[PDB]
């Protein structure tokens, strides 16, 4: 086959909705949790516990 | 949902409730309604129901041995400028906070805010949740029985609610609550 065969090949496509949920689950909790931290370091901050 | 399902703590020998001994359990809870509240602040919902759902469920992580006993954040939200869901929603975890700690100074807070605010409708609430929620009963004793507090109620219904026609009939009901129909027992 070497000799003259060409095929053309793609990469693995992930078509799973459970692994989907999840990646679309932590890229918003993550994103979401980057913003708020972001915008409360950011500006004037409150805290349940002492100095927090 | 999240705060119906907290069981109270079991502290041993009255120990502080600092971050470290918190239940398993109660920290993805709290992490849960700081994530609800914090929100809220940047993307506000219809009538801030989420804002007087989590006061709401930190007043019962509070009755319960979880958070420290402070009413210092619905004193924060309890201001004027503040939308009148999350304020009756304070004040109503601050009336719940000076009938379970028995404080004075919350209680006189509660009453100076009956005396002045701008709002009538949360003056006649706060006594309202003062009514149905009562510091104590007449049955009770209790260290807020003094002549001082007999003083300053029978000064509120005879003066000072003398404006509204439902503060003063407000008044009447927790002087009634309070102290009964007979002479405040608690007197000279």
């Amino acid at each position: 086959p070497h000799t003259y065969i060409k095929t053309p090949t793609y990469r693995e496509p992930v078509s799973d909705y459970q692994v989907l949920r999840e990646k679309a689950a932590s890229q918003r909790r993550d994103v979401e949790r980057a913003l708020t931290r972001f915008m409360a370091k950011t500006g004037e901050t409150q805290s349940l516990f002492k100095d927090d | 949902a999240l705060a119906n399902s907290v069981t109270p703590a079991v502290s041993v020998n009255n120990e502080v409730r600092t971050l470290d001994n918190l239940n398993p359990d109660v920290r993805l809870i709290l992490e849960e309604i700081t994530r609800f509240l914090n929100m809220e602040k940047l993307l506000p919902s219809y009538r801030h129901t989420i804002t007087v759902s989590c006061l709401r469920a930190i007043r019962v992580l509070q009755k319960n041995g979880h958070v420290p006993s402070d009413p210092a954040l619905f004193k924060s939200y309890a201001e004027y400028g503040h939308f009148v869901d999350i304020r009756i929603a304070a004040l109503e975890a601050v009336v719940d906070y000076t009938k379970v700690d028995r404080s004075y100074e919350e209680l006189q807070w509660l009453l100076n805010m009956i005396q002045n605010d701008p709002v009538p409708y949360v003056r006649h609430k706060i006594l309202n949740m003062l009514t149905k929620n009562p510091p104590f009963t007449k049955n009770m004793e209790s260290p807020l029985c003094n002549e001082a507090l007999v003083d300053q109620l029978w000064k509120l219904m005879n003066s000072g609610t003398s404006h509204d026609w439902r503060l003063r009939c407000g008044a009447v009901d927790l002087y009634f609550t309070l102290f009964g129909l007979s002479r405040p027992s608690c007197l000279p």
